[PDB]
RNA sequence: CUUGACUGCGAGACAGACACGUCGAGCAGGUACGAAAGUAGGUCUUAGUGAUCCGGUGGUUCUGUAUGGAAGGGCCAUCG
RNA sequence: CCUUGUCGGGUAAGUUCCGACCUGCACGAAUGGCGUAACGAUGGCGGCGCUGUCUCCACCCGAGACUCAGUGAAAUUGAAAUCGCUGUGAAGAUGCAGUGUAUCCGCGGCUAGACGGAAAGACCCCGUGAACCUUUACUGUAGCUUUGCACUGGACUUUG
RNA sequence: AUUAAAAACACAGCACUCUGCAAACACGAAAGUGGACGUAUAGGGUGUGACGCCUGCCCGGUGCCGGAAGGUUAAUUGAUG
RNA sequence: GAUGACGAAGUGGUUGAUGCCAUGCUUCCAAGAAAAGCUUCUAAGCUUCAGGUAACCAGGAACCGUACCCCAAACCGACA
RNA sequence: GGGGCUCAAACCACACACCGAAGCUGCGGGUGUCACGUAAGUGACGCGGUAGAGGAGCGUUCUGUAAGCCUGUGAAGGUGAGUUGAGAAGCUUGCUGGAGGUAUCAGAAGUGCGAAUGCUGACAUGAGUAACGACAAUGGGUGUGAAAAACACCCACGCCGAAAGACCAAGGGUUCCUGCGCAACGUUAAUCGACGCAGGGUUAGUCGGUUCCUAAGGCGAGGCUGAAAAGCGUAGUCGA
RNA sequence: AACCCACUCCCGUUGAAAAGGUAGGGGAUGACUUGUGGAUCGGAGUGAAAGGCUAAUCAAGCUCGGAGAUAGCUGGUUCUC
RNA sequence: GUCAAGUGAAGAAGCGCAUACGGUGGAUGCCUUGGCAGUCAGAGGCGAUGAAAGACGUGGUAGCCUGCGAAAAGCUUCGGGGAGUCGGCAAACAGACUUUGAUCCGGAGAUCUCUGAAUGGGGGAACCCACCUAGGAUAACCUAGGUAUCUUGUACUGAAUCCAUAGGUGCAAGAGGCGAACCAGGGGAACUGAAACAUCUAAGUACCCUGAGGAAAAGAAAUCAACCGAGAUUCCCUUAGUAGUGGCGAGCGAACGGGGAUUAGCCCUUAAGCUUCAUUGAUUUUAGCGGAACGCUCUGGAAAGUGCGGCCAUAGUGGGUGAUAGCCCCGUACGCGAAAGGAUCUUUGAAGUGAAAUCAAGUAGGACGGAGCACGAGAAACUUUGUCUGAACAUGGGGGGACCAUCCUCCAAGGCUAAAUACUACUGACUGACCGAUAGUGAACCAGUACCGUGAGGGAAAGGCGAAAAGAACCCCGGAGAGGGGAGUGAAAUAGAACCUGAAACCGUAUGCGUACAAGCAGUGGGAGCCUACUUGUUAGGUGACUGCGUACCUUUUGUAUAAUGGGUCAGCGACUUAUAUUCAGUGGCAAGCUUAACCGUAUAGGGUAGGCGUAGCGAAAGCGAGUCUUAAUAGGGCGUU
């Protein structure tokens, strides 16, 4: 705000040369390459996305980090029930990938601290690499072969 | 990500001011003068790792000159006679024997006079 | 006596920052002279000059804002 | 301009002054020419008085300076353990070389140097900088003016 | 105003020139207003600067004023090719 | 020293303004504010009681500013 | 260059020896390139540098890793010490501090300061120097006080007196008065103050204003005019 | 004399003062000086004219915008090998 | 013993260096009641029923904020809440109020001083003076209403002037002003670029002005296309930096055709729609209610942390609680909830409006002078019009980029229309590889303040004790001071109010060593001596006599110690960014193909291949094509072709 006038005349004052109070050298003044709201979203190709997916499912296989179950279904919307269902599998810090997220399976584990429930479309490279184990159903493995090739 | 540069500027100025301690006045306590004094000390120290090897050689040569003239020989005649012979012995230990072990230096100047140079 | 002060080009060089510039055997088409080999793409040689954009003029196979034409534009030759 | 032209006067001595001369570089008649009493905080010369202007300054009186008590700035400043001379050198040196001098620190003074301090030189140059003034620069425009067409009609006469 | 008080400006007086009134002229896209509730002895512009004696020659340039009417000449006309 | 009561003389002559008479008088050109209050006249009306004019009696005069500085330390000069 | 130099410490020759550089060599490290090498692995030639090109890194803040790990048995910061690297820098610790910090590997930058007569704060030097604001002028006594050249009172001296006196307008806005005070303000000190705190003080028919009236000028119903905004103006009604 | 002015010297120049002081000087019944209120304003006022003045600013005020004008110019540009 | 000569250790007015403690000073770290930027919603105005913005009053203490308005930190009612309260800086203190339900919160009322469009008349804003009607009041007033201007409508009245017109009086209704932006118009620069500059650009931008609305504007073909067709308008991605346009310079820049977001056309033989009412159900909003599950132990001032064992979960990375908490509190997920208002949508009536009358004449067209269309009047179409003119009438008329025929396509001179679109001063929630006190707003704090200006206008600086004031009873020096020395509080007071940490500049005191015969960038190589710690030695730290070499740094230059520039110093800050197009390198994915843009999307996925580039070139082009262009040439030559 402000900064219209020259602060002083340019000669005679014996002082350095300013054209505004709000110059970026000054402490009232502006910042020199002041930010404006930008976007950081970049282009990943569709094939490059799908090919980065096909090589982390491969590493989830090789590192024994992927766990396939026939079906994963909870009965009631209770976090204790889903803790008990994962504790049979010996399984904390897991990404559960089902073919379509049920509301019972979503209401449980949306409080649970290290568990995430996603569908196949809604899975991403960061959540595949992040969780210490990845649980997929057989229908999810069908859906990954449909999507990724 | 605004990053406030006052914590690293301080440690870099402490390093320069620590390298400048012992100096006169503002050479040891204000940064824009201590910095120049530290750089200048570094140039002189580079130059004087060379002139150390120049100055000690001249002192050895002057002491060998003084020791050889007590035995009736110059420096230059002594260095010539120690190569008509073969001594391979340097100005450092000859100056050390000139001060400390005077009978051994007398033996060395007699074996230079023995080669008649 | 006569038009080679030709038309299409052009191997290859010289010069050269670029735009320019310089020389040119040979090939085709037509011609001068010469009985004929041959010479002839101006002048013994190097100065005598001026970019582009605008306009003018003569052609043209081209384009031609629905279509047939024109208008205007394009290319080729030329003038200020 | 030559030029302090020449001649006269004034002075011991006068590039100034006054009176002439006319060879007017380059006066001249309302961008007026010549005179002109009175009037100028007007320009230039000379005189009487008058005197510290001066020879040439002496003394005295207050106010600062100096010391003491209290309060308490400034411009400037790369850091300083901050001499002379002669050289040398971006060509005028406290700092370089050689060589002389020089115990350490104030206070009062004086300003010869620190190319001293103050103002990104005003002169000069330069900028395909600017501003403002001029005109017979270029290009325009306000205003003034000419004609046509409107608003704008009928009636006669001269006339193509 | 704050480095120039003068020989500069002003001035009475003088002359030129414009202006007939809804004035010339000025400020105003205009309405209006000043000139002026004045009216040529008035009002504007310009130059000179009390007074005394005077104020010479030139109308080519440029301006201003008047004059025929010949050439040129704009919009507009729209014959002819 | 603060206060209550008592409290002497308190007159005459001269000189006198830049004050007053005086918004007068004389003179000169440069020819010297408006409007109201005030005095007076009628109009439109009144019924010509209202209104006016004197006397007498009783009553009233709102609001606002007032301290302090003004040849200044209080205003205007950044300052006692 | 100086001291000084005369069968020279000068000059002309010739000889032999020596000194002299970051030059060469020796010895120990690091680095570039090239060739070899089952990639230990050596060799050889290099390695001054401004503008500039190219290559490889350090550190700061944020995000992910991270609901992790560290940390009140003590974080970040600050201040020493030691130590390790070619460097930017790292690591360990004594004291201070008293609540946060971020291995690693990646992502992102308000990413690194000595200069711009750079900005803003603190503080220097000049320097306890110049000044302390008209050269009307002060001297005692007494009191009060913690302390009086400066306050108050007394005695005396000066100064103004067409003002340095009294007053009105404007402008200011409590500065006025009285108690209590003296940090700061007062160019010194202050017990004093136009300063701080708290109280009080301004009384109108007649003095000024409002109210009544108008001048310059303003505004102006309607109205004329103007792209709009507006301009000018009649009735009017403000304006000393 | 007041008042208004500002010719001379000296001081002052970090001033007591961003234009003064002290000595002297000019006008001082007028083309005078001054209070209070009002009018004229930025290619625009007013000017007895000097480029004077228009709020310590003037060959085109101040302020805010166009605006971070433009600068073939000057200055600066921050860790390491 | 003496006398000579030689030799020289202490004795510092003051300085220097190191070290240790201080002081100043506020950096740094950490923190936040403040900002900044988005997303999703809201509702898009307030005002003559008096606004925005104020002045003055209003309290037991009474200054300033914040509320209120002479009924003045409040009054009356409904509704919620259920234990404290009498707003804040500002902690205390009085007098009190509350379970017979205060305070507090929401809805509706009541009051609402003066200013300000300010509106009874004036006026220098917050002041001055009025009139009329009604009622009440004893030579004084008081209550409640009115009293502006304009426009429109209406009534009465009526000048010159006969009639009736102007005009005038009274009624009704409406307006005016303010607000950051968005929108439609009127008027409209200059710097700048063109490496000068005039055309041109910047730019129909900035600015000024006028209207309107929650959006506006535009909109239902006298529109485009080429003989095929599409059908209103707006917005977005492309076609494309292409065609054009341009001192053919700087530059400016389409359309056809696609892909989408959106979805509607009704009428002038009277309609959709939109308003305003009354209703019909329904939804939201303005307040709230409930809302799970932890103990023991160690260190500690304090436990949330350590060690162990649990529990809850449609609630686990929220805030703060004496250190880090799902289970301590407020909350959160999740359900419930409204006397009364408001808002949106929906019925089904009603009055209006739309609405200009009846398919468009001073109109189309044209001549001059302009303006726009990307288009600098140009071959210049099409639009608009300042001046002047001026038609046909469905066997008409205008468009298809000069113009003319032929076709194709529409019906101008009357209208009204939702959505997609823009914007955000203002609210609410949520979010951030946003800032964290020189930053972020100018403004974290009583900031548009203080201050500066005559004004317009400019415009600051200033955050942090502690968990809790437990904010230091009492004693002593001192002036019933200031400031300290103790004692207490506290984990800590070198956390003591100027208070977290507490750097550097700068200023001191103490100790060690060196400094008074020595000449200069103040160091560096050598180096004696002395002093401390160690434990001693071929060490570590501190001084550094003496001595060789040695003219700072920057910037600019052919060159600087330069007597050239720049810097007093310190600490903070302060300079290659970002967007969009593109080229090259590196690195990946797919590969004769690759890739999507808007947009759709339970949304970083998937879809969408419109478009872009590549697979073929040559030519100015028609065109022709592994060829093509030039050419009289199957010749030459240019460019191209696993």
């Amino acid at each position: 705000s402000g900064g219209g006038k020259k602060p002083w005349r340019q000669k005679g004052t014996g002082r350095a040369r300013a054209g505004t109070i709000r110059s970026p050298i000054w402490r009232g003044g502006g910042t020199t390459f002041a930010a404006k709201p930008r976007s950081h979203e970049q282009k990943l190709n569709k094939k490059m996305y799908r090919a980065a997916l096909r090589s982390i499912l491969a590493e989830l296989v090789r590192l024994d980090r992927l766990v396939v179950v026939a079906d994963f279904a909870v009965d009631a919307p209770k976090t204790k029930g889903l803790v008990a269902k994962l504790d049979t599998l010996g399984l904390k810090d897991v990404l559960i990938v089902t073919d379509g997220v049920d509301e019972n399976l979503y209401l449980a584990a949306r409080n649970l601290a290290h568990v995430d429930v996603r569908d196949v479309q809604g899975s991403d490279p960061v959540s595949l690499i992040a969780y210490d184990k990845v649980l997929v159903t057989v229908s999810a493995v069908k859906k990954f072969e449909e999507l990724l090739g | 990500a605004r990053v406030k540069r006052g914590v690293i500027a301080r440690r870099r100025h402490k390093k320069i001011l620590k390298l400048a301690k012992g100096y006169y006045g503002a050479r040891s306590r204000v940064f824009r003068v201590a910095k120049q004094a530290v750089i200048k000390a570094g140039q002189y120290a580079y130059r004087d790792r060379r002139q150390r090897k120049r100055q000690f050689r001249a002192l050895w040569i002057a002491r060998i000159n003084a020791g050889a003239r007590q035995n009736g020989l110059s420096y230059s005649r002594l260095i010539a006679g120690l190569k008509k012979a073969a001594i391979e012995i340097d100005r450092k230990v000859l100056a050390d024997l000139a001060v400390n072990e005077k009978a051994a230096f007398t033996a060395i100047v007699e074996k230079a006079k023995a080669s008649l140079a």
